[PDB]
Protein backbone atom coordinates (compact mmCIF):
# COMPACT_ATOMS: atom_id res chain seq x y z
CA UNK A 1 0.00 0.00 0.00
CA UNK A 2 0.76 3.72 -0.80
CA UNK A 3 1.76 5.62 2.93
CA UNK A 4 0.50 9.20 2.63
CA UNK A 5 2.48 11.22 5.13
CA UNK A 6 1.33 14.51 5.84
CA UNK A 7 2.96 17.69 7.47
CA UNK A 8 3.07 19.52 9.53
CA UNK A 9 0.66 17.38 12.10
CA UNK A 10 -0.94 20.58 13.29
CA UNK A 11 -0.97 24.04 12.28
CA UNK A 12 -2.50 27.18 14.41
CA UNK A 13 -2.95 30.40 12.09
CA UNK A 14 -4.29 34.50 12.38
CA UNK A 15 -7.02 34.96 10.47
CA UNK A 16 -5.30 36.90 6.76
CA UNK A 17 -2.13 34.43 7.05
CA UNK A 18 -1.23 31.88 4.49
CA UNK A 19 -1.19 28.12 5.41
CA UNK A 20 0.68 25.12 3.44
CA UNK A 21 0.16 21.68 3.82
CA UNK A 22 2.26 18.78 2.48
CA UNK A 23 1.72 15.29 1.21
CA UNK A 24 4.15 13.14 0.33
CA UNK A 25 3.53 9.27 -0.99
CA UNK A 26 5.75 6.66 -0.58
CA UNK A 27 5.33 5.81 -4.57
CA UNK A 28 4.92 8.48 -7.56
CA UNK A 29 1.19 9.32 -8.09
CA UNK A 30 2.12 9.65 -11.36
CA UNK A 31 0.08 6.61 -13.19
CA UNK A 32 0.52 4.11 -16.42
CA UNK A 33 -2.04 6.45 -18.45
CA UNK A 34 -0.02 10.00 -17.66
CA UNK A 35 -2.55 11.67 -14.93
CA UNK A 36 -2.20 12.11 -11.34
CA UNK A 37 -4.68 10.76 -8.98
CA UNK A 38 -4.13 13.25 -5.73
CA UNK A 39 -7.31 14.69 -4.36
CA UNK A 40 -7.35 17.21 -1.33
CA UNK A 41 -10.62 16.96 1.34
CA UNK A 42 -11.16 19.17 4.41
CA UNK A 43 -13.36 17.89 8.01
CA UNK A 44 -15.02 20.36 9.22
CA UNK A 45 -16.30 19.79 13.16
CA UNK A 46 -19.28 17.62 13.57
CA UNK A 47 -19.26 17.18 9.43
CA UNK A 48 -18.19 14.18 6.82
CA UNK A 49 -15.30 15.00 4.80
CA UNK A 50 -16.12 17.27 1.16
CA UNK A 51 -13.17 17.49 -1.17
CA UNK A 52 -11.60 20.42 -2.05
CA UNK A 53 -9.19 19.49 -4.58
CA UNK A 54 -9.35 17.04 -7.40
CA UNK A 55 -6.27 15.94 -9.84
CA UNK A 56 -3.77 17.67 -7.83
CA UNK A 57 -4.82 21.09 -8.54
CA UNK A 58 -8.50 21.48 -9.94
CA UNK A 59 -10.53 23.29 -7.31
CA UNK A 60 -14.16 21.72 -6.59
CA UNK A 61 -17.44 23.68 -7.01
CA UNK A 62 -18.37 26.14 -4.48
CA UNK A 63 -14.35 26.28 -2.85
CA UNK A 64 -13.09 29.42 -2.51
CA UNK A 65 -10.00 30.74 -4.74
CA UNK A 66 -8.04 31.41 -2.07
CA UNK A 67 -7.51 27.73 -2.28
CA UNK A 68 -4.46 26.02 -4.51
CA UNK A 69 -3.67 22.60 -5.10
CA UNK A 70 -0.11 21.73 -6.58
CA UNK A 71 2.51 19.14 -7.21
CA UNK A 72 4.22 16.01 -9.01
CA UNK A 73 5.16 12.99 -8.32
CA UNK A 74 5.68 12.31 -4.69
CA UNK A 75 5.35 15.54 -3.15
CA UNK A 76 1.78 17.69 -2.66
CA UNK A 77 0.61 20.83 -1.65
CA UNK A 78 -2.15 22.60 -0.49
CA UNK A 79 -1.99 26.38 0.15
CA UNK A 80 -4.86 28.95 1.16
CA UNK A 81 -2.82 32.23 0.30
CA UNK A 82 -5.34 34.33 3.64
CA UNK A 83 -6.79 32.30 5.89
CA UNK A 84 -10.22 32.74 7.19
CA UNK A 85 -12.25 30.76 10.43
CA UNK A 86 -14.15 28.51 8.06
CA UNK A 87 -11.02 26.93 6.98
CA UNK A 88 -10.22 25.13 10.16
CA UNK A 89 -10.57 21.28 10.47
CA UNK A 90 -8.79 18.21 9.48
CA UNK A 91 -7.02 18.22 6.22
CA UNK A 92 -6.40 15.06 4.15
CA UNK A 93 -4.75 14.04 1.27
CA UNK A 94 -6.49 11.31 -0.83
CA UNK A 95 -4.83 8.77 -3.54
CA UNK A 96 -6.36 6.99 -6.42
CA UNK A 97 -3.03 5.67 -8.55
CA UNK A 98 -2.52 3.14 -6.24
CA UNK A 99 -4.27 -0.09 -4.91
CA UNK A 100 -5.94 -0.37 -2.37
CA UNK A 101 -6.45 3.81 -2.14
CA UNK A 102 -5.23 5.69 0.94
CA UNK A 103 -5.65 8.66 2.80
CA UNK A 104 -2.74 10.99 4.68
CA UNK A 105 -2.96 11.17 8.73
CA UNK A 106 -4.47 14.57 8.61
CA UNK A 107 -3.68 18.03 9.44
CA UNK A 108 -5.48 19.97 12.05
CA UNK A 109 -5.64 23.55 11.04
CA UNK A 110 -6.70 25.62 14.16
CA UNK A 111 -7.52 29.44 13.77
CA UNK A 112 -5.76 32.18 16.07
CA UNK A 113 -7.77 34.50 17.59
CA UNK A 114 -7.76 36.85 21.00
CA UNK A 115 -7.19 34.82 24.15
CA UNK A 116 -10.82 34.90 25.45
CA UNK A 117 -11.94 33.73 29.05
CA UNK A 118 -14.79 31.44 29.64
CA UNK A 119 -18.01 32.07 30.61
CA UNK A 120 -18.91 29.66 34.03
CA UNK A 121 -22.37 28.21 34.43
CA UNK A 122 -23.14 26.04 37.35
CA UNK A 123 -26.53 24.09 37.59
CA UNK A 124 -27.81 21.70 40.41
CA UNK A 125 -29.94 19.06 39.66
CA UNK A 126 -33.13 19.57 38.49
CA UNK A 127 -36.33 18.40 40.33
CA UNK A 128 -37.41 15.86 37.92
CA UNK A 129 -33.61 13.90 38.32
CA UNK A 130 -34.07 14.21 42.08
CA UNK A 131 -37.90 12.79 41.82
CA UNK A 132 -36.21 9.66 39.69
CA UNK A 133 -33.41 9.55 42.52
CA UNK A 134 -30.44 10.99 40.45
CA UNK A 135 -27.97 13.75 41.42
CA UNK A 136 -26.11 15.13 38.35
CA UNK A 137 -24.54 18.82 38.59
CA UNK A 138 -23.64 20.49 35.29
CA UNK A 139 -20.94 23.01 34.41
CA UNK A 140 -20.58 24.87 31.19
CA UNK A 141 -17.38 26.74 30.70
CA UNK A 142 -18.26 28.24 27.47
CA UNK A 143 -15.97 29.95 24.51
CA UNK A 144 -12.77 30.30 25.75
CA UNK A 145 -9.12 30.82 23.88
CA UNK A 146 -6.78 29.20 23.84
CA UNK A 147 -8.14 25.53 24.31
CA UNK A 148 -6.24 24.26 27.67
CA UNK A 149 -8.20 24.88 30.71
CA UNK A 150 -8.62 22.43 34.37
CA UNK A 151 -11.85 21.86 35.60
CA UNK A 152 -11.59 20.89 38.76
CA UNK A 153 -14.79 20.41 41.42
CA UNK A 154 -15.20 21.33 45.28
CA UNK A 155 -17.38 19.82 47.60
CA UNK A 156 -17.69 21.37 50.89
CA UNK A 157 -14.00 22.44 50.59
CA UNK A 158 -12.84 19.40 48.87
CA UNK A 159 -11.87 18.20 45.53
CA UNK A 160 -14.17 15.51 43.57
CA UNK A 161 -12.68 13.57 41.04
CA UNK A 162 -15.41 10.49 40.95
CA UNK A 163 -18.63 10.79 38.88
CA UNK A 164 -16.55 13.39 36.70
CA UNK A 165 -17.14 12.94 32.57
CA UNK A 166 -15.88 15.99 30.40
CA UNK A 167 -16.60 16.76 26.63
CA UNK A 168 -15.14 19.51 24.56
CA UNK A 169 -16.26 20.81 21.44
CA UNK A 170 -13.78 21.52 18.06
CA UNK A 171 -13.08 25.40 17.46
CA UNK A 172 -16.02 27.05 16.46
CA UNK A 173 -15.71 28.79 13.08
CA UNK A 174 -18.77 31.42 13.87
CA UNK A 175 -15.87 33.56 16.91
CA UNK A 176 -12.89 30.97 16.65
CA UNK A 177 -13.58 29.64 20.42
CA UNK A 178 -13.33 26.24 22.24
CA UNK A 179 -16.72 25.36 24.78
CA UNK A 180 -16.49 22.82 27.12
CA UNK A 181 -19.28 20.85 29.85
CA UNK A 182 -18.27 18.84 33.08
CA UNK A 183 -20.50 16.55 35.03
CA UNK A 184 -20.23 15.80 38.48
CA UNK A 185 -23.01 12.04 38.70
CA UNK A 186 -23.30 11.15 42.53
CA UNK A 187 -26.08 9.36 43.75
CA UNK A 188 -29.35 11.34 45.11
CA UNK A 189 -28.17 10.37 48.72
CA UNK A 190 -24.51 11.57 48.28
CA UNK A 191 -26.05 14.92 47.04
CA UNK A 192 -28.57 15.32 49.85
CA UNK A 193 -25.05 14.85 52.24
CA UNK A 194 -23.13 17.64 51.10
CA UNK A 195 -24.04 21.49 50.31
CA UNK A 196 -21.17 23.68 48.91
CA UNK A 197 -20.58 22.67 45.07
CA UNK A 198 -17.92 24.59 42.98
CA UNK A 199 -16.65 24.44 39.85
CA UNK A 200 -13.41 25.83 39.14
CA UNK A 201 -11.66 26.80 35.56
CA UNK A 202 -8.30 27.30 35.58
CA UNK A 203 -7.36 29.12 32.45
CA UNK A 204 -4.06 31.44 31.21
CA UNK A 205 -6.47 34.79 30.94
CA UNK A 206 -6.65 34.86 34.78
CA UNK A 207 -4.88 34.68 37.74
CA UNK A 208 -6.07 32.37 39.05
CA UNK A 209 -9.67 30.70 39.40
CA UNK A 210 -12.85 31.07 37.48
CA UNK A 211 -15.46 29.79 40.61
CA UNK A 212 -19.43 29.28 40.47
CA UNK A 213 -21.06 27.96 43.20
CA UNK A 214 -24.51 27.98 44.59
CA UNK A 215 -25.18 25.80 47.97
CA UNK A 216 -27.92 23.04 47.91
CA UNK A 217 -29.74 24.34 51.26
CA UNK A 218 -30.58 27.84 49.05
CA UNK B 1 -25.98 17.09 -6.64
CA UNK B 2 -25.68 15.01 -2.89
CA UNK B 3 -25.64 11.99 -1.50
CA UNK B 4 -27.85 11.03 1.50
CA UNK B 5 -27.02 8.23 3.31
CA UNK B 6 -29.58 5.45 5.50
CA UNK B 7 -30.34 6.17 8.95
CA UNK B 8 -28.00 4.68 12.17
CA UNK B 9 -27.98 1.45 12.82
CA UNK B 10 -27.49 -1.08 16.02
CA UNK B 11 -26.71 -4.34 15.14
CA UNK B 12 -25.78 -7.31 17.43
CA UNK B 13 -22.40 -9.29 17.12
CA UNK B 14 -22.14 -12.13 14.05
CA UNK B 15 -25.01 -10.83 12.58
CA UNK B 16 -24.96 -8.09 9.19
CA UNK B 17 -26.02 -5.20 7.89
CA UNK B 18 -26.84 -3.54 4.51
CA UNK B 19 -26.55 0.89 4.14
CA UNK B 20 -27.81 2.90 1.06
CA UNK B 21 -26.38 5.98 -0.88
CA UNK B 22 -28.22 7.89 -3.19
CA UNK B 23 -27.99 11.03 -5.39
CA UNK B 24 -30.10 12.90 -7.69
CA UNK B 25 -30.98 11.37 -11.12
CA UNK B 26 -27.92 12.51 -13.12
CA UNK B 27 -24.52 12.07 -11.44
CA UNK B 28 -24.78 8.21 -9.75
CA UNK B 29 -25.25 6.61 -13.20
CA UNK B 30 -22.32 8.39 -14.40
CA UNK B 31 -19.45 8.67 -11.56
CA UNK B 32 -17.98 6.25 -9.50
CA UNK B 33 -19.03 5.87 -5.72
CA UNK B 34 -15.96 5.70 -2.88
CA UNK B 35 -17.24 3.47 0.24
CA UNK B 36 -15.15 4.84 2.97
CA UNK B 37 -15.00 3.79 6.94
CA UNK B 38 -13.89 6.24 9.91
CA UNK B 39 -14.02 5.63 13.53
CA UNK B 40 -14.37 8.08 16.32
CA UNK B 41 -11.13 10.64 16.48
CA UNK B 42 -9.64 9.06 13.70
CA UNK B 43 -8.24 9.05 9.87
CA UNK B 44 -9.64 7.37 6.77
CA UNK B 45 -10.16 3.90 5.28
CA UNK B 46 -10.43 2.95 2.09
CA UNK B 47 -13.20 -0.11 1.32
CA UNK B 48 -13.92 0.22 -2.41
CA UNK B 49 -15.66 1.38 -4.90
CA UNK B 50 -18.39 0.33 -7.40
CA UNK B 51 -18.78 1.86 -10.89
CA UNK B 52 -21.87 2.85 -12.32
CA UNK B 53 -23.55 1.41 -15.89
CA UNK B 54 -21.12 -2.00 -15.61
CA UNK B 55 -21.92 -2.73 -11.93
CA UNK B 56 -18.04 -3.35 -11.72
CA UNK B 57 -16.23 -3.23 -8.13
CA UNK B 58 -13.01 -3.02 -6.68
CA UNK B 59 -11.97 -3.84 -2.74
CA UNK B 60 -9.43 -3.26 -0.28
CA UNK B 61 -7.84 -6.43 0.89
CA UNK B 62 -8.66 -6.02 4.68
CA UNK B 63 -12.66 -6.17 3.53
CA UNK B 64 -12.61 -8.74 0.95
CA UNK B 65 -14.94 -11.23 3.38
CA UNK B 66 -16.51 -7.76 5.06
CA UNK B 67 -18.13 -5.83 3.00
CA UNK B 68 -20.69 -6.29 -0.46
CA UNK B 69 -20.58 -3.52 -2.98
CA UNK B 70 -24.12 -3.49 -5.00
CA UNK B 71 -25.56 -0.44 -7.11
CA UNK B 72 -29.62 0.00 -8.31
CA UNK B 73 -29.43 1.49 -11.49
CA UNK B 74 -33.23 2.19 -11.39
CA UNK B 75 -33.56 4.23 -8.19
CA UNK B 76 -29.99 5.38 -8.22
CA UNK B 77 -28.58 3.73 -4.99
CA UNK B 78 -25.79 2.41 -3.86
CA UNK B 79 -25.44 -0.22 -1.12
CA UNK B 80 -22.81 -1.72 1.16
CA UNK B 81 -23.45 -4.82 3.43
CA UNK B 82 -21.14 -5.87 6.32
CA UNK B 83 -20.77 -8.96 7.40
CA UNK B 84 -20.29 -11.33 10.60
CA UNK B 85 -19.96 -7.94 12.68
CA UNK B 86 -17.46 -7.36 15.42
CA UNK B 87 -17.01 -4.33 17.89
CA UNK B 88 -13.99 -3.25 15.91
CA UNK B 89 -16.66 -2.82 12.45
CA UNK B 90 -18.32 0.24 15.04
CA UNK B 91 -17.50 3.80 12.93
CA UNK B 92 -19.37 6.11 10.48
CA UNK B 93 -19.53 4.51 7.10
CA UNK B 94 -19.51 6.97 4.16
CA UNK B 95 -20.04 7.06 0.57
CA UNK B 96 -17.99 9.43 -1.74
CA UNK B 97 -18.40 10.23 -5.22
CA UNK B 98 -15.36 10.48 -7.68
CA UNK B 99 -17.27 13.59 -9.38
CA UNK B 100 -16.95 15.43 -5.72
CA UNK B 101 -19.93 14.86 -3.51
CA UNK B 102 -19.54 13.20 -0.04
CA UNK B 103 -22.59 11.44 1.86
CA UNK B 104 -23.28 12.57 5.51
CA UNK B 105 -22.22 9.00 6.75
CA UNK B 106 -24.15 6.65 8.54
CA UNK B 107 -23.13 5.47 12.19
CA UNK B 108 -23.02 2.00 13.02
CA UNK B 109 -22.76 0.20 16.49
CA UNK B 110 -21.85 -3.28 17.04
CA UNK B 111 -23.27 -4.09 20.70
CA UNK B 112 -24.77 -7.01 22.58
CA UNK B 113 -26.02 -3.89 24.75
CA UNK B 114 -29.91 -2.99 25.51
CA UNK B 115 -32.05 0.26 23.59
CA UNK B 116 -32.41 2.67 26.59
CA UNK B 117 -34.68 5.69 26.06
CA UNK B 118 -32.81 9.36 27.66
CA UNK B 119 -33.96 10.93 30.35
CA UNK B 120 -34.07 14.39 29.50
CA UNK B 121 -33.80 17.07 32.52
CA UNK B 122 -34.32 21.03 32.31
CA UNK B 123 -31.13 23.14 33.58
CA UNK B 124 -32.52 26.02 35.14
CA UNK B 125 -29.61 28.58 36.77
CA UNK B 126 -28.79 29.09 40.07
CA UNK B 127 -26.52 40.96 30.61
CA UNK B 128 -26.84 37.04 29.20
CA UNK B 129 -28.63 34.20 30.89
CA UNK B 130 -27.09 30.94 30.25
CA UNK B 131 -29.32 27.85 30.39
CA UNK B 132 -28.94 24.15 29.69
CA UNK B 133 -30.49 20.59 28.49
CA UNK B 134 -29.40 17.64 30.10
CA UNK B 135 -29.61 14.29 28.35
CA UNK B 136 -28.91 10.92 30.54
CA UNK B 137 -29.23 7.35 30.18
CA UNK B 138 -29.34 6.54 26.42
CA UNK B 139 -27.99 3.72 24.14
CA UNK B 140 -26.82 3.50 21.11
CA UNK B 141 -25.18 6.69 19.53
CA UNK B 142 -26.98 9.15 18.32
CA UNK B 143 -29.67 11.69 19.48
CA UNK B 144 -30.91 14.73 18.50
CA UNK B 145 -31.05 18.29 19.84
CA UNK B 146 -32.30 21.62 19.24
CA UNK B 147 -33.91 24.06 21.18
CA UNK B 148 -38.06 25.80 20.85
CA UNK B 149 -38.59 23.53 18.01
CA UNK B 150 -35.47 25.54 16.11
CA UNK B 151 -36.17 29.05 16.81
CA UNK B 152 -33.21 29.01 18.83
CA UNK B 153 -29.63 28.36 17.55
CA UNK B 154 -27.55 30.94 17.36
CA UNK B 155 -26.21 31.28 20.99
CA UNK B 156 -26.10 26.96 21.36
CA UNK B 157 -23.35 25.30 22.05
CA UNK B 158 -24.39 21.41 21.93
CA UNK B 159 -21.80 18.94 23.48
CA UNK B 160 -20.34 15.63 22.32
CA UNK B 161 -21.61 12.38 24.41
CA UNK B 162 -18.99 10.04 26.84
CA UNK B 163 -19.75 6.67 27.42
CA UNK B 164 -19.82 6.14 31.42
CA UNK B 165 -20.63 3.01 31.78
CA UNK B 166 -23.73 1.16 29.91
CA UNK B 167 -24.58 3.85 28.34
CA UNK B 168 -24.49 7.18 26.97
CA UNK B 169 -24.90 11.11 28.51
CA UNK B 170 -24.77 14.50 26.77
CA UNK B 171 -25.43 18.20 27.50
CA UNK B 172 -26.37 21.45 25.64
CA UNK B 173 -26.16 25.35 26.77
CA UNK B 174 -27.94 28.31 25.34
CA UNK B 175 -27.44 31.81 26.21
CA UNK B 176 -30.29 34.34 25.37
CA UNK B 177 -30.34 37.56 27.18
CA UNK B 178 -31.78 39.00 30.10
CA UNK B 179 -34.67 39.86 28.66
CA UNK B 180 -35.77 37.06 26.44
CA UNK B 181 -35.96 35.04 29.36
CA UNK B 182 -38.05 33.80 31.39
CA UNK B 183 -40.21 36.73 30.18
CA UNK B 184 -40.81 34.70 26.36
CA UNK B 185 -41.27 30.47 26.62
CA UNK B 186 -38.21 28.21 26.04
CA UNK B 187 -38.32 24.73 25.89
CA UNK B 188 -35.73 21.36 24.97
CA UNK B 189 -36.92 19.28 22.17
CA UNK B 190 -34.56 15.48 22.17
CA UNK B 191 -34.61 13.06 20.04
CA UNK B 192 -33.56 9.48 20.16
CA UNK B 193 -34.39 7.09 17.22
CA UNK B 194 -33.73 3.56 18.44
CA UNK B 195 -36.15 4.14 20.91
CA UNK B 196 -38.57 5.99 19.52
CA UNK B 197 -38.47 8.29 21.92
CA UNK B 198 -39.57 12.79 21.54
CA UNK B 199 -39.29 14.23 24.57
CA UNK B 200 -39.80 18.03 24.82
CA UNK B 201 -38.62 19.73 28.52
CA UNK B 202 -39.36 23.49 29.35
CA UNK B 203 -36.57 25.25 31.51
CA UNK B 204 -38.41 26.68 34.05
CA UNK B 205 -36.93 29.18 36.69
O1 LIG C 1 -12.26 8.61 -7.78
C1 LIG C 1 -11.14 8.12 -7.62
O2 LIG C 1 -10.87 6.87 -7.87
C2 LIG C 1 -9.98 8.95 -7.21
C3 LIG C 1 -9.41 8.76 -5.95
C4 LIG C 1 -8.33 9.53 -5.55
C5 LIG C 1 -7.84 10.53 -6.37
C6 LIG C 1 -8.40 10.75 -7.63
C7 LIG C 1 -9.44 9.93 -8.08
C8 LIG C 1 -9.80 10.00 -9.54
C9 LIG C 1 -9.43 8.97 -10.42
C10 LIG C 1 -8.58 7.88 -10.05
C11 LIG C 1 -8.23 6.91 -10.93
C12 LIG C 1 -8.73 6.92 -12.30
O3 LIG C 1 -8.40 6.06 -13.12
C13 LIG C 1 -9.60 8.02 -12.68
C14 LIG C 1 -9.91 8.99 -11.78
O4 LIG C 1 -10.71 10.01 -12.23
C15 LIG C 1 -11.07 11.05 -11.39
C16 LIG C 1 -11.87 12.02 -11.95
C17 LIG C 1 -12.27 13.10 -11.17
O5 LIG C 1 -13.14 13.99 -11.71
C18 LIG C 1 -11.82 13.22 -9.86
C19 LIG C 1 -11.02 12.23 -9.31
C20 LIG C 1 -10.64 11.11 -10.05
Amino acid sequence: DVVMTQTPLTLSITIGQPVSISCKSSQSLFASDGRTYLNWLLQRPGQSPERLIYLVSNLDSGVLDRFTGSGSGTDFTLKISRVEAEDLGVYYCWQGTHFPQTFGGGTKLEIKRADAAPTVSIFPPSSEQLTSGGASVVCFLNNFYPKDINVKWKIDGSERQNGVLNSWTDQDSKDSTYSMSSTLTLTKDEYERHNSYTCEATHKTSTSPIVKSFNRNE
Amino acid sequence: VQLQQSGPELVKPGASVKMSCKASGYTFSTSVIHWVKQKPGQGLEWIGYIFPYNYGTQYNEEFRGKATLTSDKSSNTAYMELSSLTSEDSAVYYCASRSGPWGQGTTLTVSSAKTTAPSVYPLAPVSSVTLGCLVKGYFPEPVTLTWNSGSLSSGVHTFPAVLQSDLYTLSSSVTVTSSTWPSQSITCNVAHPASSTKVDKKIEP
